[PDB]
């Protein structure tokens, strides 16, 4: 059932990506590619070089951490003519959220060795460098990000969990939006910051259990709109998955008021994209940075909503054989594979003798582990 | 001598090489001819017409920094023909906006402009300088300003955003839109240290230097030692160090205010006019309250350490480590005076010449000798009304024999020396003034340009030759 394409030896998996239906697995020192059942490997500078990113710009780019000096390389080794790496890979082995739309790169990777977490857009087809304001993005970083249309303009949506320490330490999940081709600020000082950034609180409660920590997210475009699947973790024994309507979210950002701001909002609302060349006014930019959170909380769609177990690190979705517009949700833990059927609401589990890292579905579910990649699912029993 | 008067106090003065002399008074900028009598063009920045200070500023203690509406006036790209002259004009208007303009006619349109480039507060400090950096060696502007000050009403509120609340020095791209500042193109202030008052900004040896001093604008007192910040001449901010300037020589309580700044380029030595507190009105005045100190730039560069004290660093918080090193100002080169307010230094023949301004309208002149030793100052000019001299003494770019004296609402064109006052060869060359020389053919002491020169004769007797070489020499 499950066909394992084992590595030569056990590897430390750092990251996994899919571009042209090709699985790019980054390990400590090299990067593997998988397509058409064949495994190809290209070794890079072997030391403490963690390959955290594999994106598609003008060409396939693979970047690693090096020995504290981030650097990028081409798919087949090479030098990389652009000499990038600064915001394309971290200085230390860590989690990364970096995405490329057409050729525009968006990342949460630190630009310097001295912390300061930001969601940035590098100079390219969509405009020049742009970065979020101070303390906007949590030290936990961005957990998921994607590009989706809202009208005729493209927008970038990101998810992250913020920690607030007032009287108690409380975690809060959020979804933020911004225009892909946002010009930037209006001053000299704020010309390189986002001028359309807004965020809303997300809810995923079941029976008194309020999930806050976001793990992974996936956005699926359908006929009506875009459905966003978000898996949450908890310091207890369960985890949970909630779905959200992107149409409902867009409506909220578009019509909901700003928490803390009681006065009238400007003719062109704060988080609305402007035509190419037009810049967000000062009066509008002063409101948006001081009041960037909506006075609303987004409720999840009635289905699917299921729980457990805590420790999930990745999930992916596959449509349930064109006959049903239903799905099969695959998610994994350290040594267990799970499958949730949305129609029957049944969850099965399968144990494996490997340290699982991710599930990335193409035509068939691929399971990236320390030993290699397993094509197809094993025989599963009802958990 | 020529003179130009304005209805409002002068806030900024700068002289272009080929284009006229630019002077900013209230809310207007005037392009005057070098003879200071014909205003070639004008710029109504606030409202067309009326240049009356849109608001009113009360000139505090004479030692305290003054208030102004003009914050930046810098002519650049005027070295040689082929590129065209450009002019940077900054103000407190429109949240501290600055615009790039064609160097010359003020009736022309500005090319690029941006807000929050300069301090929006009338009393807030601002000092900027243009430099070249990058692969293409593009033009960048480095600005140090007191952007944040305690303001009441939010209807006027011009303080920058929360993410920019701590920015002290920022790098701007002149060709970029809105004079854009990049994420890593700024130096931040250490918190709670109060405010920093920048006095000047200049280029020296691959770095940009910013003379300043901790200053409490609310109380009107210096909360620290005058220092200089160093940053690399690059596209992104690279903090290179901070060093304190010690010029409390003849004063028992020391001098914590820096009033004027001048770099002597051909000597690699910086001149600064330091002063102690004047009580409030002008109370504690003494023949030792102000002083002129010359610092070796190589010593400043060597003693400026990348420690976090007034500025935030990478591996140090703020003031939780080593203290900034102090630098001494070359002994015997110090000039103690009762009321100095302005300074400009250059090298003429080979001697260092220092022009000093005073609070009673005097333009003094000091010529250094052997080991940069100071002589007794000569009074070159005095203002009838006894108006304190503006902290910026600007030389004439066309004529080497002239220097622009600014005070209150007046700008005058003063000759750097009075040569004709001397009526004898020996009597004139013993004065040891590099600008003056005995013209044999006219039997008068004059400037080099006033005397006719010939390759077959030695008609103009300079100072370097000596007074003993006079025709009658005993
Ligand atoms: C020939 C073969 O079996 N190797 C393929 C190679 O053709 C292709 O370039 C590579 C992508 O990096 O995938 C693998
Ligand atoms: C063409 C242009 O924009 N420049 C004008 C110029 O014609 C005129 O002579 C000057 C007044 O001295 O004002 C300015
Ligand atoms: C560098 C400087 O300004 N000081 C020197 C000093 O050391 C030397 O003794 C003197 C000779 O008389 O020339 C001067
Ligand atoms: C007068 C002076 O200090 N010159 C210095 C030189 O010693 C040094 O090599 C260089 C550093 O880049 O900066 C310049
Ligand atoms: C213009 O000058 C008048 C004096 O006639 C003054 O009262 C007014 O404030 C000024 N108007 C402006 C702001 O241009
Ligand atoms: C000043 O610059 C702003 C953009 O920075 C622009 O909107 C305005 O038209 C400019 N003014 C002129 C006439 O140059
Ligand atoms: C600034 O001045 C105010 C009063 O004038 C004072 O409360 C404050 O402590 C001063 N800041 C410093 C540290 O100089
Ligand atoms: C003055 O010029 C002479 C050359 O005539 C040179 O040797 C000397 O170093 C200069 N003195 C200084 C330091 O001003
Ligand atoms: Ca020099």
């Amino acid at each position: 059932s499950i066909e394992w394409h084992k590595f030569e030896t056990s590897e430390e998996i750092i990251s996994t990506y899919l571009i042209d239906d090709v699985l790019y697995t980054g390990v400590n020192g090299a990067v593997y590619t998988f397509s058409n059942n064949e495994l190809n490997k290209t070794g890079l500078t072997n030391n403490n070089n963690y390959i955290t990113t594999s994106i598609k710009v003008e060409d396939t780019l693979v970047c690693g951490t090096n020995n504290g000096n981030p650097k990028c390389w081409k798919i087949d080794g090479s030098e990389d003519p652009k000499y990038r790496g600064r915001g394309y890979a971290p200085y230390q082995n860590s989690k990364v959220t970096i995405i490329s739309h057409n050729e525009c790169v968006l990342s949460d990777i630190n630009i310097s060795k001295e912390g300061i977490k930001r969601w940035r857009r590098f100079d390219g087809p969509c405009g020049y460098d742009l970065y979020t304001a101070d303390n906007v993005i949590p030290k936990d970083g961005v957990r998921g990000a994607f590009v989706d249309k809202d009208g005729t303009y493209d927008k970038v949506y990101i998810l992250f969990t913020d920690t607030i320490d007032t009287k108690r330490i409380v975690k809060i999940p959020y979804i933020a939006q911004m225009c892909l081709n946002d010009e930037g600020g209006p001053s000299s000082l704020s010309s390189h910051r986002w001028s359309t950034f807004l965020k809303v609180e997300l809810e995923c409660d079941i029976d008194g259990r309020s999930y806050r920590q976001i793990i992974h997210s996936k956005a699926i475009k359908t006929d009506n709109d875009t459905i966003l699947y978000v898996f949450f973790d908890s310091p207890y024994s369960k985890s949970a998955l909630c779905t959200y309507s992107m149409n409902a979210i867009k409506h909220s950002f578009s019509t909901s008021k700003l928490g803390g701001y009681t006065k009238q909002l400007p003719s062109p609302a704060p988080g609305i994209c402007l035509p190419a060349g037009k810049v967000v006014p000062h009066t509008t930019f002063d409101i948006i940075e001081q009041y960037n959170e909506l006075d609303d909380i987004i409720k999840p769609l009635s289905q699917p909503i299921f729980e457990g177990p805590s420790g999930v690190k990745w999930f992916d979705i596959k449509e349930k054989e064109n006959e049903h517009r239903e799905y099969r949700i695959y998610f994994i833990k350290e040594n267990t594979i799970y499958s949730f059927d949305t129609k029957s609401k049944q969850t099965r589990s399968a144990q494996v003798d490997a340290r699982l890292f991710s599930v990335m579905v193409t035509s068939k579910p691929l399971f990236i582990a320390d030993i290699g990649i397993g094509v197809g699912i094993p025989r599963m029993k009802k958990i | 001598e020529p003179v130009w008067r304005s209805e409002q106090a002068i806030g900024a003065i700068a002289a272009s090489q080929e284009d006229g002399v630019f002077v900013a008074s209230g809310s207007c900028l005037d392009q005057l001819d070098y003879s200071l009598e014909h205003s070639l063009s004008r710029l109504y920045r606030d409202q067309a017409g009326n240049c009356t200070e849109p608001v009113s500023l009360a000139p505090p203690a004479r030692p305290r920094p003054g208030s102004s509406f003009s914050k930046l006036l810098l002519p650049y790209r005027e070295g040689a023909a082929g590129l065209g002259g450009l002019l940077l004009t900054g103000w407190t208007f429109d949240r501290g906006a600055c615009e790039v303009r064609p160097l010359g006619n003020l009736s022309r349109n500005s090319l690029r402009n941006g807000t929050e480039v300069v301090s929006c507060h009338p009393q807030g400090s601002t000092a900027g300088v243009v430099y070249r950096a990058g692969r293409n060696n593009r033009w960048y502007l480095a600005v140090a300003a007191t952007y944040v000050l305690p303001e009441p009403e939010t209807a006027s509120r011009c303080n920058p955003a929360a993410s920019d609340h701590d920015t002290a020095i920022a790098l701007k791209d002149t060709e970029g839109r809105s004079l854009a500042t990049q994420e890593l193109g700024r130096l931040k202030l250490c918190e709670g240290a109060g405010s920093l008052h920048f006095v000047d900004a200049f280029l020296w040896n691959g770095s940009i230097y910013f003379p300043y001093y901790p200053y409490n604008y609310t109380s009107g007192a210096a909360t620290g030692w005058p220092s200089m910040a160093r940053i690399a001449q690059s596209t992104e901010v690279l903090f290179q160090g901070q060093a304190s300037l010690d010029c409390g020589h003849g004063h028992p309580d020391g001098r914590r205010l820096l009033l004027s700044s001048s770099l002597v380029e051909a000597l690699d030595v910086w001149a600064g006019v330091f002063s102690a507190a004047a009580g409030e009105g002008q109370e504690r005045r003494s023949p030792t309250t102000t002083a002129l100190c010359l610092f070796r730039m190589s010593e400043i560069q060597a003693r400026a350490k990348r420690v976090s004290w007034d500025f935030k660093t990478a591996e140090s918080h703020c003031k939780e480590g080593d203290q900034p090193e102090r630098v001494q100002p070359i002994a015997s080169s110090t000039l103690i005076h009762s009321d100095l307010t302005s300074v400009y230094g250059t090298v003429v023949m080979n001697r260092t010449v220092l022009f000093l301004g005073t609070g009673d309208g005097q333009l003094l002149k000091v010529i250094l000798g052997e080991n940069l030793t100071s002589n007794c100052p000569e009074v070159i000019y005095e203002i009838k009304e006894e108006t304190p001299v503006f902290y910026k003494l600007v030389p004439d770019p066309v004529k080497n024999i002239y220097i622009y004296l600014t005070a209150g609402k007046e700008v005058r064109r003063i000759r750097v020396a009075n040569c004709n006052k001397h009526k004898s060869c020996s009597e004139c060359l013993t004065a040891t003034d590099p600008h003056c020389g005995w013209c044999h053919s006219l039997q008068r002491c004059t400037f080099q340009g006033d005397c006719v020169h010939s390759e077959n004769l030695e008609n103009w007797l300079d100072i370097s030759s000596g007074a003993k070489k006079c025709p009658g020499a005993p």
